[PDB]
RNA sequence: UGUUUUUUUCUGUCUCGUGCC
């Protein structure tokens, strides 16, 4: 789920960057350092909205590099277990379904899916229907799910969905 | 132990600020509008594009005033912050569906008290 | 067990996957579906005509469903029931059409069942803008309309509701009819009321409440899809024009970048020209593509008049405005987007078809077995001297002298080359020593650049001047492009034949095999192995599954036309594993037969070896009777199957004028004399043979008479082409 | 209508005595 929290970070600036654009250079470096990354503490970060302030640059002894402990006001996306969101199905396979929760991709197996949704390998587009063929679920459809698990593959979140609770499909 | 169903989160995340799909959508749209201008700038990455096309398919309302009103009419209640995003984003039809999806609502409030809120949310949709 | 010990052949089972056989009533439906879906956009099977083509397709489908017939088995064995040699893609096309008809029928049945269930549910609910279950019958009947039928079904589901417990403007049908006919027969809601009054009877206080409902009804209407379908897909002058970034990124490499201002490309350029479709798809992938018909601006204007009121005085004007708004809403919802999606799907299908056709043409051109045997037919075959040198610059060039029986006899190296800056004798001496070491039958030299060609020419000149071809005659070293031998040298067969050998020896062996029996090398490779050879750049854009299927069908047809030697795949590894692309003898069946032959040690005694030894089933034997060949009965190593053995013997006796007494082996004048050469052809009449087949046999022999006569006169006929010598451009 | 080479920081033990600012 997307959130707006206040984070902090420090970046060493090489002395060649000193000059009238010092603050601009620090901001530019901050933008291209904490956008799109991920961490196991705060989760996946989308982008930065604004910066609070620039700390006092403490020049290191015997080294020209100076660090600026900046505190930026950026957004973050850290999904938790039990949350329910609305994603879009990307691909349908007999092994399982694939979706895309924004910057993360989950996966639901046939076991999680009830027995009513069978396979349609004969038809060209992989899809799942029922005996009466009333409800139809395919790709590019806003289908909900439940985040029953979480995982971080070295700054690459990959949760797992489920389809056991009622009211999970076309709105 | 971290399960949002039972309303438990780490200490750092407890003091977070919730965001709605439309809110993040307009924030990213404005960021894109600002970044596209001012030439000689590093263009957006695939992450921004995927997030944009992901939040654009769930924008229940484009008007910012709609977001303001739906957050104002909701914050007056006694629900936690976590209940402000999922319920405002999914927009269930009946109170039964909302109670089923979110187990926290089971026994927290009456039936009509939640049905009226859901009807108001549905009407607020464009 | 089910693949090898099954009642029906492997090919027949694989072809009719979605449709497990064809019923008597379903044969006509499948034939109609195949004929309707045989050539819609391009001209294909227009050869066989419309009604004749449909009848032939139906006969082929019926034969496949009844006798478990296959592609080649029905194209050759059923030349009368199907197009008699109308085209190569006869059996495969018929199988595809039958599968498509069966799939369409199954989908229509499912849709009809769903519509009936929905109608019953609606009657149960509301029977205790209505919801009537009348469109289920139409959807079930719409078998040909696949995409349109699906759209209509989805629209019905979204309109009625789809829930499964356990007066605003013109009507949808009237609007659809008025749009399809081009004349607005029904106008909007001709009433004094306007959007102000209609927006108060839902609780929104907005005049756009009914517009959304009208748009949803128009988009989710099969009539609208049918009317829009084919209007732009039939013709769409796609204007190719690079963008600001595509002009420099494409560099005139794709379809949307080659023409800076070359627009107005109709559907013929994309569908017929698969290259244009592939280029558009590639350009539209990352940078951008210029795909716009630009013909609506006038197709969307005519619809505007229809469905709208003509008068304007409040009630009439309000109704006309509401109708216009609803039409605009429906168009924005599923009007332009639906047409664009349909055009994109059609373009992708055309590009895939063009890629598949190019791959099939390349496979047919490169798969024809055209070896260079002795005299272009002492000992069987010729000793191909595979010379696959590396550089020809003082490095060891592989030069293997393989025999004509699908095996390598010997080889050698030639490290000395013209290494030494000025040495015009060491290479000649090495070539002379290599030629004197063995007695090859032909020279098969490779080539990589000008130096390789010069080295090959020098070797050929040395061999011809000193009579190094056979030690007692000049042998012409036939040029061989380093295309198949290089790939075959580093294959599974090359590794198994020689493990402790350098790559030069493997390349020489592959080159020698490629110029002795291309069919053996093609059948003894994985088909992976075929996919290595690129048929065309446009095939990459299209799905490779279609190309692989076309290549497999072409290989199967070539194997059936040329036949398979039973003894060749018993002890010789080079000519083994050739029972994978036979008509009715699938890969599992061929592997099982090979294993049985290796275990029991059974030889190709006759055509009934697999029917008498209990190795192959009756359906398998019947479908693969025209493809299995043996070395020795008399009509075993030919296309004559057991059913036509008596007819062939009788025809041979009549043509040779010999005695008639249970001739299967004993009379050889009619068999051996006719096999040696044509004895008497006027004795055997086509009308008499056909009459005999019809009276006794239960089948006309008008088309099969020629095939039977050819089999009796020539056994084990090869369908491969001749030896193609490299040309100037081809050599380069 | 041609022209032969590419591998690199090693490393040593514990004890006693003598001389020098």
């Amino acid at each position: 789920m997307f959130y707006h929290i206040s984070l902090e970070h420090e970046i060493l600036l090489h002395p060649r960057y000193f000059g009238p654009n010092l603050l601009n250079t620090v901001k530019q470096k901050l933008f291209t350092e904490v956008e799109g990354t991920c961490t196991g503490k705060y989760g996946f970060v989308i982008a930065v909205t604004t910066i609070d302030n620039i700390g006092a640059g403490v020049i290191q002894p015997g080294r020209g590099f100076v660090l600026y402990p900046v505190k930026y006001k950026a957004i973050v996306f850290r999904p938790f277990k039990g949350e329910v969101v609305d994603a879009v199905v990307t691909q349908v396979n007999k092994v399982g379904l694939f979706t895309e929760i924004g910057p993360m991709s989950c996966f639901i197996s046939r076991h999680s899916i009830p027995s009513e949704m069978e396979f349609d390998p004969n038809s060209n587009p992989p899809c799942y229907k029922t005996m009466d063929e009333d409800i139809v679920i395919q790709q590019d459809d806003e289908i909900r799910l439940k985040i029953v698990g979480t995982r971080v593959d070295k700054n690459d979140i990959f949760a797992i969905g489920s389809l056991m609770d009622d009211y999970l499909g076309l709105v | 132990e971290e399960d949002a169903s039972q309303l438990i989160f780490p200490k750092e995340f407890e003091t977070a600020e919730t965001l709605l799909n439309s809110e993040v959508h307009m924030l990213l749209e404005h960021r894109k509008q600002q970044n596209e201008s001012a030439e000689d700038e590093q263009e957006l990455s695939e992450v921004f594009m995927k997030t944009l096309n992901y939040t654009a398919r769930f924008s229940r309302f484009k008007n910012r005033e709609t977001i303001a009103s739906v957050r104002s009419l909701l914050l007056q209640k006694k629900l936690h912050k976590f209940e402000l995003a999922c319920l405002a984003n999914l927009c269930p039809e009946t109170a039964e569906e909302s109670k089923a999806l979110i187990p926290s609502l089971e026994g927290r409030f009456e039936d009509e008290e939640l049905q009226q809120i859901l009807d108001d949310i549905q009407t607020k949709r464009s | 067990n089910e693949i090898r010990a099954t009642d029906l052949p492997e090919r027949f089972q694989l072809r009719s996957i979605p449709v497990k056989g064809a019923e008597d009533d379903e044969l006509e439906e499948e034939a109609d579906w195949i004929y309707r879906n045989a050539f819609a956009t391009p001209t294909i099977s227009l050869s066989r005509k419309g009604p004749s083509t449909i009848q032939k397709i139906k006969e082929a489908l019926g034969f496949m469903r009844n006798q478990h017939f296959e592609v080649p088995f029905i194209a050759f064995y059923r030349k009368e029931y199907v197009e008699p040699e109308l085209h190569i893609n006869d059996l495969w096309r018929v199988w595809q059409w039958d599968e498509k008809w069966t799939q369409l029928r199954i989908r229509k049945e499912n849709l009809t069942r769903l519509f009936e269930k929905m109608q019953a549910y609606q009657y149960e609910q509301i029977s205790a803008i209505r919801a009537l279950d009348t469109t289920d019958m139409e959807r079930l009947k719409d078998v040909q309309s696949m995409d349109e039928l699906k759209d209509v079904y989805n629209h019905f589901l979204l309109y009625y509701g789809r829930d499964i417990p356990k007066k605003f403007g013109l009507t949808p049908e009237q609007f659809g009819e008025n749009l399809r006919d081009s004349y607005q027969r029904h106008e909007t809601e001709q009433f004094p009321a306007e959007p102000l009054e209609l927006a108060k009877d839902t609780p929104e206080a907005v005049l756009e409440g009914a517009r959304y409902m009208v748009a949803l009804q128009i988009a989710r209407e099969p009539l609208v899809r049918q009317v829009l379908r084919q209007t732009f897909q039939e013709r769409a002058k796609l204007n190719i024009t690079p963008t600001k970034k595509g002009r420099k990124d494409v560099d005139e490499a794709h379809y949307a970048y080659s023409f800076k201002y070359l627009k107005n490309k109709p559907v013929k350029e994309l569908r017929d020209d698969q290259f244009l479709k592939i280029c558009l798809a590639e350009d539209e992938g990352l940078l951008t593509t210029d795909i716009s018909i630009d013909l609506k601006g006038t197709y969307f204007e005519e619809i505007k008049q229809f469905y709208y009121r003509d008068e304007f005085s409040h009630q009439v004007q309000e109704w006309n405005r509401q109708r216009t708004m609803a039409i605009e809403r429906a168009l924005q919802q599923f009007l332009y987007v639906q047409m664009a999606k349909e055009l994109k799907n059609k373009l992708l299908a055309e590009a895939k078809e063009y890629v598949i056709k190019a791959c099939s043409r390349k496979l047919y051109n490169w798969l024809r077995v055209a070896p260079y045997r002795p005299d272009q037919q002492q000992g069987k075959g010729i000793r191909v001297l595979g010379i696959a040198f590396s550089s020809a610059r003082d490095h060891p060039v592989f030069c293997a002298l393989v025999n004509g029986e699908g095996e390598v006899t010997d080889f050698l190296r030639l490290p000395h080359f013209t290494e030494e800056r000025e040495k015009k004798a060491q290479d000649i001496e090495t070539l002379k020593k290599f030629l004197l070491n063995k007695k090859p039958h032909v020279v098969t030299v490779a080539g990589e650049n000008r130096d390789a060609q010069m080295l090959i020419e020098d070797v050929k000149r040395i061999v011809h001047e000193l009579d190094q071809g056979q030690q007692l005659s000049s042998i012409g070293v036939e040029l061989v492009d380093n295309e198949l031998a290089i790939l075959y040298m580093n294959s599974k067969k090359s590794e198994a034949e020689f493990r402790d050998y350098p790559p030069v020896l493997r390349q020489a062996v592959s080159l020698a095999r490629r110029i002795q029996d291309p069919l053996i090398e093609f059948a003894q490779v994985c088909s992976e192995d075929i996919l290595c050879l690129k048929f065309h750049p446009l095939q990459e854009h299209v799905v490779k599954e279609e190309l692989l299927n076309a290549l497999y069908c072409e290989f199967i047809n070539r194997v059936n036309e040329v036949g398979v030697d039973v003894n060749r795949a018993i002890a010789h590894p080079y000519s083994q594993a050739l029972i994978q692309y036979v008509c009715g003898l699938g890969p599992r069946k061929g592997t099982h037969l090979l294993k049985i032959l290796k275990q029991n040690n059974t030889r190709l005694e006759s055509r009934t070896q697999l029917v008498t030894m209990c190795h192959m089933g009756p359906k398998v034997f019947m479908n693969c009777a025209g493809f299995l060949k043996i070395d020795t009965e008399v009509l075993d190593g030919s296309r004559v199957h057991p059913e036509t053995y008596e007819w062939a013997r009788k025809m041979a006796v009549d043509a040779l004028e010999y005695d008639e007494s249970a001739e299967d082996a004993n009379p050889a004048g009619a068999l051996e004399e006719i096999l040696e050469n044509p004895e008497r052809l006027k004795d055997l009449d086509l009308d008499a043979f056909a009459e005999e087949l019809e009276r006794q046999g239960y089948g006309d022999k008008h088309i099969t008479l020629y095939d039977i006569r050819a089999e009796l006169s020539c056994r084990y006929k090869d369908l491969r082409t001749a030896y193609r010598s490299p040309n100037t451009e081809e050599i380069f």
